[PDB]
């Protein structure tokens, strides 16, 4: 085809991103795939007047497959992928029965590139002890993992999906990344038959989370308060602050009540008895806190961001939200923290997208280079969303469950 | 010669046009080396006379020995295109595997060989002035790469590397290695069969624009490399001597910590510590620091460790790393890698204070992800680690923190001293244990602060502090419960950040009062702390919030 001129436009530079180290395993299997990428005439090699570069890594089940950290580039081609030729997400989709996520990356292999893109999209296959230069490629055609590509082919994907979407009406299908979304109220073996189906119409034309995705059965995980036969002083201490706490989200929420029930200096280990009214505010809050927040709504224009709190013995809680704690979904998980811990995230991001069409900033409580070196691991999604380090403050972990 | 390879297409940056910078009137003598060095690379074909409707120039100098021509891109380089690293590290010697045979070839006028671009070759241009300015200068211009442009470097890499491609893929046996000017080649061959290899390289160079020097003028072992000692099958640093001085000033503690961190890549246990402390206030390079007993101590400890010579071995890729730790004192880890027992790869230290306070624990495992990274980087594989923790130590603590931790396969020896935990903090609060209540006030203004508690016991202590902060209180008033307390306490308070810390079982800090809090709560047996929303009128909260609400 002829292809679409792309443009960084102002005085954003492109990507100069240092490419992290990779086990030996993991550099062959990249050299032996990019082999064939060069000779197909997907990528060329590329000389030293390429300063841009963009780190890649790979993952697994038996096969690898190469990946690619178009973050930076994403984040400088915005107003392109975004405002010029933005995919609308639909609303519709976390509403239905099941999801399906099916990877269709392989098409923008047949589109080009525009070539004085290209050169942005420059990446290092590194060596071992530094003995050799490394080798340096170039994307000639639309790369897996960079926003702009489903940016690009969706006037392609459009044709491709018409006479489903014209033979199935209540199917909605999305299309984020090298993925496409597939959601439908029909009945699982039903769903089932439509998405093989939808996958031969794409099979003319070139084609933790378990199977698909069930948007319908997506309750927050409500802030608990212990039901108990006999309280002490500590327990309604750490009542009101686990209440005290929740105000601050939830309008409605009362303490005044159980601040009475502490009323001198007293020991810890000494208990209390519930008031008539005491045990009547409880329940009362008891009730806000299952319904979702009254005041919080999603604001397209602002960044999501998605904090995880290790609650150990293999749990972990998280909350997404756009300003601090006015939460729009609070959720849970359930062999090692970091698969774990990536795990998580892949999940988190999984419904964000079905959600709002984006993924969240991570809050990640880890040591960076724990994180950076065993991230690649357990990692089996084609997307890496955005991500830094905290500590996580030990009481936030305490008032989730 | 000039490679016949094809050329690098450059560029200047984007809103830039190439330099117009002015000749300034030279000497005759420089005149004269000048239009000498010239003529010769004019015949050579590295430059090239050129007219005055070429608008660019640059400045060209000529220093002493005999002359030299120095050109000044200062304005070319500000103005040129970016350009990709050359190499994004340096091999290491334990990266690499032995060789029977080794030999190091330099290439001859390097840049000089390789070819500048077409289109990029104006904005060289540069003027040979006539003697007091009077008329029109010669100008030339590059037709290879020049000396000091910011180009050169990178594209001379490409080039060499392009040219040894094929090379490389006929002689999958042998190595070489590329840096600069210099190729390093080995092979596991006999003397004579290598020789005729290198001769085919040579050649292979020449069919192609470079140079290098004639059959019998090239080293034999040991080679002296980067700063290291390489033999066939063993390495170690080129030779360090430790001054013998009555004074040591600022710069010779530097030079100093340099070597020993140096040596430290191989000799075992070297320690630097107590010489950096002696580095922190801002003193002149030439100031004299005493030494003080401490770092004197570590000096001749270091001698010891460097007396007799240490050397390492080469990598197997066949068999596995495994990767030793020992705690050697305050902050300070070392740690040895090896394959066979004690032939050791390399050696090395951490000693890194993240944050203001920590653990044993924490420390371990931040020592442990350096060495895997560092594993990552010369080997491509992580090790096996040889812990001195026990795994029970590790369990306990993993699980109970809130920081995702994972440390990969491992093993527990007995190496002490051992990581240990020194004090758990209680998981329900204490009963028949005393409850203190405690906070800290601080004025924003004068900084007078107080620190105090109240008990459900009656008790009450109320203290005045001085110049310190909201922060610095509440952990005052910590302080005082673990002090005027029993063996085991219940302490409850409204801060956060004190909770933070001692949450995170510290013991090591940058603070001296955290210290002691330290000191107190391994002496306790038993302590549970708990905290409550401050000024929410608390049992208790409300009352130590009054006896220390006054200033
Ligand atoms: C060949 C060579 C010589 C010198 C230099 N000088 C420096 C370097 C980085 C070299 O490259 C390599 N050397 C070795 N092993 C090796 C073994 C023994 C000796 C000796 N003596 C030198 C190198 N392995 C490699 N893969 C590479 Br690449």
């Amino acid at each position: 085809i002829e292809t679409v001129p792309v443009k960084l436009k102002p005085g954003m530079d492109g990507p100069k991103v240092k490419q992290w180290p990779l086990t030996e395993e993991k550099i062959k299997a990249l050299v032996e795939i990019c082999t064939e990428m060069e000779k197909e005439g997907k990528i060329s090699k590329i000389g030293p007047e390429n300063p841009y570069n963009t780190p890649v890594f790979a993952i697994k089940s038996t096969k690898w497959r190469k990946l690619v950290d178009f973050r930076e580039l994403n984040k400088r081609t915005q107003d392109f992928w975004e405002v010029q030729l933005g995919i609308p997400h639909p609303a519709g989709l976390k509403k239905k029965k099941s999801v399906t996520v099916l990877d269709v990356g392989d098409a923008y292999f047949s589109v080009p590139l525009d070539e004085d893109f290209r050169k942005y999209t420059a990446f290092t296959i590194p060596s071992i002890n530094n003995e050799t230069p490394g080798i340096r490629y170039q994307y000639n055609v639309l790369p897996q993992g960079w926003k702009g590509s489903p940016a690009i082919f969706q006037s392609s994907m459009t044709k491709i999906l018409e006479p489903f979407r014209k033979q199935n009406p209540d199917i909605v299908i999305y299309q984020y990344m090298d993925d496409l979304y597939v959601g439908s109220d029909l009945e699982i073996g039903q769903h089932r038959t439509k998405i093989e189906e939808l996958r031969q119409h794409l099979l003319r034309w070139g084609l933790w989370m378990g199977y698909e995705l069930h948007p319908d059965k997506w309750t927050v995980q409500p802030i608990v308060l212990p039901e108990k036969d006999s309280w002490t002083v500590n327990d309604i201490q750490k009542l009101v602050g686990k209440l005290n706490w929740a105000s601050q989200i939830y309008p409605g929420i009362k303490v005044r009540q159980l601040c009475k029930l502490l009323r001198g200096t007293k020991a810890l280990t000494e208990v209390i008895p519930l008031t008539e009214e005491a045990e009547l505010e409880l329940a009362e809050n008891r009730e806000i806190l299952k319904e979702p927040v009254h005041g919080v709504y999603y604001d397209p224009s602002k960044d999501l961001i998605a904090e995880i709190q290790k609650q150990g013995q293999g749990q972990w809680t998280y909350q997404i939200y756009q300003e601090p704690f006015k939460n729009l979904k609070t959720g849970k998980y359930a062999t090692n923290d970091v698969k774990q811990l990536t795990e998580a995230v892949q999940k988190i991001t999984t419904e964000s997208i079905v959600i709002w069409g984006k993924t969240p900033k991570f809050k990640l409580p880890i040591q960076k280079e724990t994180w950076e070196t065993w991230w690649t691991e357990y990692w089996q999604a084609t997307w890496i969303p955005e991500w830094e380090f905290v500590n996580t403050p030990p009481l936030v972990k305490l008032w989730y469950q | 010669p000039i490679s016949p390879i094809e050329t690098v297409p450059v560029k200047l940056k984007p809103g830039m046009d190439g330099p117009k910078v002015k000749q300034w009137p030279l000497t005759e003598e420089k005149i004269k080396a000048l239009v000498e060095i010239c003529t010769e690379m004019e015949k050579e074909g590295k430059i090239s006379k050129i007219g005055p409707e070429n608008p660019y120039n640059t400045p060209v100098f000529a220093i002493k020995t005999k002359w030299r021509k120095l050109v000044d891109f200062r304005e070319l380089n500000k103005r040129t295109q970016d350009f990709w690293e050359v190499q994004l590290g340096i091999p290491h010697p334990a990266g690499l595997k032995k060789k029977k045979s080794v030999t190091v070839l330099d290439v001859g006028d390097a840049y000089f060989s390789v070819p500048l671009d077409e289109d990029f070759r104006k904005y060289t241009a540069f003027t040979i002035p006539s003697i007091n300015n009077e008329t029109p200068g010669i100008r030339y211009q590059y037709n290879v790469l020049p000396q000091g442009w910011k180009g050169s470097p990178a594209i001379f890499q490409s080039s060499m590397t392009k040219i040894l491609e094929p090379f490389r893929k006929q002689n999958p046996d042998i190595v070489i290695y590329q840096y600069m000017d210099d190729l390093y080649v080995g092979s596991d061959l006999e003397i004579g069969q290598h020789r005729t290899k290198i001769e085919e390289l040579r050649q292979h160079l020449l069919r192609w624009g470079l140079t290098t020097p004639d059959k019998k003028h090239q080293k034999e072992p040991p080679f002296l490399w980067m700063g290291y000692e390489l033999h066939p099958d063993k390495w170690t640093v080129q030779p360090i001597v430790l001054p013998e001085k009555d004074s040591w000033t600022v710069n010779d503690i530097q030079k100093l910590v340099g070597k020993l961190n140096w040596a430290s890549q191989i000799y075992p246990g070297i320690k630097v510590r107590q010489l950096c402390k002696l580095l922190r206030g801002t003193k002149a390079l030439t100031e004299v620091i005493p030494l003080t007993e401490e770092a004197e101590l570590e000096l001749a400890e270091n001698r010891e460790i460097l007396k007799e010579p240490v050397h390492g071995v080469y990598y197997d890729p066949s068999k596995d790393l495994i990767a030793e730790i020992q705690k050697q004192g305050q902050g300070q880890w070392t740690y040895q890698i090896y394959q066979e027992p004690f032939k050791n790869l390399k050696t090395g230290k951490y000693a890194r204070m993240r944050g203001a306070h920590t653990n044993d624990v924490k420390q371990l495992t931040e020592a442990v992800q350096k060495i895997t990274t560092e594993s990552i980087v010369i080997w491509g594989k992580t090790p096996k680690f040889k812990l001195p923790i026990q795994k029970e130590t590790w369990e306990t603590w993993w699980t109970e923190y809130w920081q995702a931790t994972w440390i990969p396969e491992w093993e527990f020896v007995n190496t002490p001293p051992l990581v240990k935990l020194w004090y758990q903090l209680e998981k329900e609060p204490i009963v028949g244990a005393e409850t203190f209540y405690v906070d800290g006030a601080a004025n924003r203004e004068t900084k007078l602060g107080k620190a105090g508690y109240v008990t459900n016991r009656g008790r009450q202590k109320v203290v005045t502090l001085t110049d310190t902060t909201n922060q610095k209180t509440e952990l005052q008033a910590i302080y005082l419960a673990l002090q005027d307390s029993g063996l085991e306490v219940n302490i409850v308070t409204d801060s956060q950040y004190a909770l933070g810390i001692i949450q995170a079982q510290p013991d090591q800090s940058e603070s001296e009062l955290v210290n002691q809090i330290i000191e107190q709560l391994i002496k306790k047996e038993k302590v549970y702390l708990a905290w409550v929303p401050a000024h929410k009128g608390i049992g208790g909260n409300e009352q130590v919030d009054k006896l220390v609400s006054a200033g």
